[PDB]
């Protein structure tokens, strides 16, 4: 049957559910001699196709509890006045086979009322379901798990104490989980040796477990269409050996990925960033300060408690564009192995234009659920720029979105895990309230990368590309007196583009030469340009440009010295 | 727009064009969710070239010299940026943007991951002008007597639209002359019924030199040299520095 | 090349050691004007002069205490501008001309350009 092996994604909420349900189910007799209330209901919510029903079935099988599935529309499709009988009989039958697990798939259909509550019979169904759910006499060990797309879609009374008192957001699987899902979905098709499922997994961003299964099936169907159809040898049952002779090639998977259309790309991603400190070449003072502020409270919470100091839970990065603030935030999140949530400027601008700031509440709740997390508000000054910056609106710096963010931060800190990081290229226009204590008070300045930092940035950008050892990278980094990280990335991309164009043009001509003059003996000399050379980099650097002018760096230096530690205490000595 | 259509045709990929009126309608109506629908449609029809023609229309509508009190950000452009940021997953949709006022375009549009590759389309050259005239006059019957290279060279700075207007005016003059002439000739047969019917065919069967001369008499340069100067400024406002032109590796 | 020539011309009078690679200094100065290069050279000369005056003086001050005490050796503590003086000078290197006003100069040069479209002009054959 289905078990933990079938449950893919390694998303680490299956472990939480296990810890939740073993003792109530794995050790049911224990609770008989101990006075404790187990989890009467667990609300699994997330994007559709994430395997919530699969997870519930696997838990039921691995714990031995009698699994009962109450399909939402199955009862809803039944005639009014007798569907209530179906729900009551389902609970009674689950009660009989104690311990039992009752799974309500698509719970947002039985009790969708969000206090709007249209209709008459559906109100009866929701109220009777409430009576049954609250009617659990704590006898036996029936655990009621329900599936819902979002927590707010179901009736709020279902979310109350004793009905569904604890919720788990399965969420979209990540690259590691996408790879494991691909492995589980590719185990009987005799996958080819060339295909590794790693490149596909990385390119598979935005898919869900159902999406991964559909992509694998589409690749298999492409393989079946490409071969074994030309022969057209078919019978009632295709020969096992004949079908096994085919191997799903990388090309088939690539085409399937091109024909994927993932079912929820837009959904926000809660993922441990893969970026590491290696990608950023320097910022040692900044790196150490970030390590302090974030890592120290958790690695050594006892020492923070000993001195009675509450660590700051907000940091605001300020600096010129393209210097690596987003990368620095990702790296700091990676070092602590905490989930990273990034709120770019377009999202804030959308909330501001639409006059919908309640999304800030939802974003903060999501960050709270995925703890430990690093809630990063990238380019937080976007709203101020949108309203102006030199003259702007007649009013002050306060705006709806920033006010909601401040309210959530003030109401935050309770969680002890969410850490707010803010990045802004225009510190002058940022609202001052953002910098007050209890908010993003720790201001960190990210300067233009140094020569060593520039070398590291070039190496990180060119790690994947084949770069000839002849081209000296230290010389190029030193040559770039004030290039930003974005400028270095542009130079590397232009060099790669030049190399790609030259290689394409050359092999194309070489193919004409064989077509025009068919050689008697075929002897390919391989690639005329196998790796990026000095001339490519020289031509690319010919177009190198400094995006960040020295005047805006001067303004940042002004603000930095606008956070000046006075000029009279530098020699402070105690009287002794 | 023609260049975008040609590039789409060469790749044999579907072409979707979002003209300025559509963007202005979405902006006035405060309905930017249509951008989501447009991007989804472009995604479904892959390979496609999603072209946002005259993308600067909203900025012009809000001003351009003084404009609104706020910055360049607007609802429609913000939604387009959000869709583009959430795009690239499809690997097939390609966004092409055309703007006659690059100065007022939102800078966020040009950031990496967005329409960063800026391409400048200059006024057609003499050879380009000849090709444009030939394309405009391919359908119309043009007499071999009228030299097209001379006309293209004569037009020192005419835009493609100006050349199209000249060709259309020449065709209009030819059509009017043909209509008037055959109408008179019909009077001539009604007023004085000829004993033997012998139609001499069309008095003007194809466009002649005189038609083109009269049309060129009204030729005009729509694009002034000052706006070309502003475009040249922006072009050199994307200047590749002035100190690396001689960059050599140490060897 | 112009920067190298300017540096050589400024330092012709001053005694500069052959070990200092002036071409490297010229190439490292990305967009320094002639005034900036002259300022760097003057600062290097000033640093050399200050070091020579302080070292010769402090040596004489110690030596004068004992009459005829140390040998009569005629030492020159700094007889030429050294490399360290050039690093000392470059620490204070400054870019006088901002890229924005260079932008303005190139703008005026473009406005003065001979319009466009007459490059291909050719008399009829
Ligand atoms: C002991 C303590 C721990 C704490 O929390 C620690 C923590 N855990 N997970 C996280 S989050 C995760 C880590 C990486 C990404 C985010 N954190 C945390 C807390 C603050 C800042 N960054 C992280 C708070 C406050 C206290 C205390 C201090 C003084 C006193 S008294 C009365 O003066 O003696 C009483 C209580
Ligand atoms: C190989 C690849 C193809 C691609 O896509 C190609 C593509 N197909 N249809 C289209 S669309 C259609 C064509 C005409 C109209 C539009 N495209 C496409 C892509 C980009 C721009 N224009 C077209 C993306 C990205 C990659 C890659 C590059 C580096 C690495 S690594 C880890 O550094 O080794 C991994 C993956
Ligand atoms: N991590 C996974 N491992 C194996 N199958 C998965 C996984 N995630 C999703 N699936 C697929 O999703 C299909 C249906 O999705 P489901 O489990 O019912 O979730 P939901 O009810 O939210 O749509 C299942 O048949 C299963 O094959």
């Amino acid at each position: 049957e289905v078990g933990y092996d079938d449950i893919g994604g390694c998303r680490k909420q299956l472990a939480q559910i296990k810890e939740m349900v073993e003792l109530p189910l794995r050790h049911p007799a224990l609770f008989k001699a101990i006075g404790v209330k187990p989890p009467r209901g667990i609300l699994l919510y997330g994007p559709p196709g994430t395997g919530k029903t699969l997870i519930a079935r696997a838990v039921a099988n691995e714990t031995g509890a009698f699994f009962f599935l109450i399909n939402g529309p199955e009862i809803m499709s039944k005639l009014a006045g007798e569907s209530e009988s179906n729900l009551r009989k389902a609970f009674e039958e689950a009660e009989k086979n104690a311990p039992a697990i009752i799974f309500i798939d698509e719970l947002d259909a039985i009790a969708p009322k969000r206090e709007k509550t249209h209709g008459e019979v559906e109100r009866r169904i929701v109220s009777q379901l409430l009576t049954l759910m609250d009617g659990l006499k704590q006898r036996a060990h029936v655990i009621v798990m329900a599936a819902t797309n979002r927590p707010n879609s179901i009736d709020p009374a279902l979310r109350r104490f004793g009905r569904f008192d604890r919720e788990v957001d399965i969420g979209i699987p990540d690259a590691t989980g996408r790879l494991e899902i691909l492995q589980i979905h590719t185990k009987n098709m005799k996958l080819a040796d060339d295909v590794d499922l790693e490149q596909v997994a990385n390119e598979t961003h935005g898919h869900v477990g159902a999406d991964l299964a559909a992509l694998c099936s589409e690749a298999a169907l492409q393989a079946i269409r490409k071969k074994m159809d030309l022969i057209d040898l078919e019978d009632e049952t295709i020969d096992a050996e004949v079908m096994n002779s085919l191997a799903v090639t990388m090309d088939d998977f690539r085409w399937a990925l091109s024909q994927s259309n993932p079912s929820a790309l837009r959904e926000t991603v809660v993922e441990v960033p893969q970026v590491t400190w290696e990608d950023i070449g320097g910022l040692e003072d900044v790196k150490r300060e970030l390590q302090e502020l974030v890592q120290y409270p958790v690695e050594h919470p006892d020492k923070f408690l000993k001195f009675g100091m509450t660590p700051s839970k907000g940091v605001l990065f300020y600096g010129p564009p393209g210097c690596g603030k987003t990368l620095l935030a990702k790296a700091i999140a990676n070092e602590c192995q905490a989930n990273f949530i990034s709120i770019k400027g377009p999202e804030l601008l959308t909330m501001w234009f639409g006059e919908s700031e309640a999304n800030v509440r939802e974003i903060f709740d999501k960050a709270r659920q995925a703890a430990p997390c690093v809630l990063f508000f990238d380019e937080l000054d976007s709203i101020a720029k949108a309203r102006g910056g030199n003259i702007g609106d007649g009013g002050g710096a306060a705006d709806r979105v920033i006010n909601q963010i401040l309210t959530e931060m003030d109401g935050m800190s309770t969680k002890k895990n969410v850490f707010i990081i803010g990045a802004t290229n225009r510190p002058d226009i940022i609202d001052p309230a953002i910098l007050r204590p209890g908010r993003l008070d720790q201001l960190i300045y990210i300067p233009l990368p140094d020569e060593k930092s520039r070398v590291a940035i070039l190496k990180a950008n060119l790690r994947k590309s084949p770069v000839a050892k002849d081209v000296d990278l230290e010389f190029l980094a030193k040559m770039t007196n004030g290039f930003s990280g974005a400028d270095l990335t542009e130079i590397c991309q232009r060099a790669c583009k030049l190399a790609i164009r030259e290689s394409i043009e050359s092999e194309i001509r070489r193919e004409r030469q064989t077509q025009t003059n068919p050689s008697a003996m075929e002897v390919e000399e391989d690639d005329p340009v196998p790796e990026i050379r000095r001339d490519h980099f020289e031509e690319a650097m010919r177009f190198a440009r400094r995006s960040v002018s020295d005047n805006d760096i001067r303004k940042y230096e002004m603000f930095a010295q606008t956070l000046q530690q006075s000029r009279g205490f530098g020699s402070f000595r105690f009287p002794s | 727009t023609l260049l975008a259509k040609a590039i789409a045709n060469e790749c044999q990929a579907n072409f979707i064009s979002i003209k300025g009126p559509e963007l202005l309608t979405m902006w006035f109506g405060e309905s930017e969710a249509n951008v989501r629908e447009i991007f989804d449609k472009a995604r479904q029809a892959a390979p496609c070239v999603l072209f946002f023609d005259e993308l600067d229309s909203i900025a012009k509508a809000r001003g351009g010299n003084i404009g609104d009190g706020g910055g360049a950000a607007d609802r429609v452009i913000n939604q387009i940026l959000t869709e583009m940021d959430g795009m690239s997953t499809k690997k097939n949709v390609f966004i092409i943007g055309a703007t006659n006022r690059p100065d007022i375009i939102d800078p966020a549009i040009l950031r990496p991951g967005r329409l960063d590759q800026l391409i400048y389309i200059p006024l057609p050259d003499e050879k380009s002008r000849v090709a444009i005239l030939k394309a405009n006059l391919r359908k119309s019957p043009v007499a071999k007597d009228v030299d097209l290279e001379f006309l293209a060279k004569m037009t020192n700075g005419f835009s493609g639209a100006d050349l199209t207007e000249i060709c259309q005016r020449a065709c209009k003059l030819a059509i009017r002359e043909s209509i008037e002439s055959e109408i008179r000739r019909e009077r001539e047969r009604q007023t004085n019924p000829s004993a033997m019917e012998v139609e001499e065919d069309d008095p003007v069967p194809e466009i002649r030199r005189d038609h083109f001369e009269e049309a060129m008499r009204f030729a005009r340069r729509s694009v002034s040299d000052n706006d070309i100067r502003k475009y040249e400024m922006f072009a050199q406002t994307l200047q590749q520095s002035r100190g690396f032109g001689s960059f050599r590796f140490p060897s």
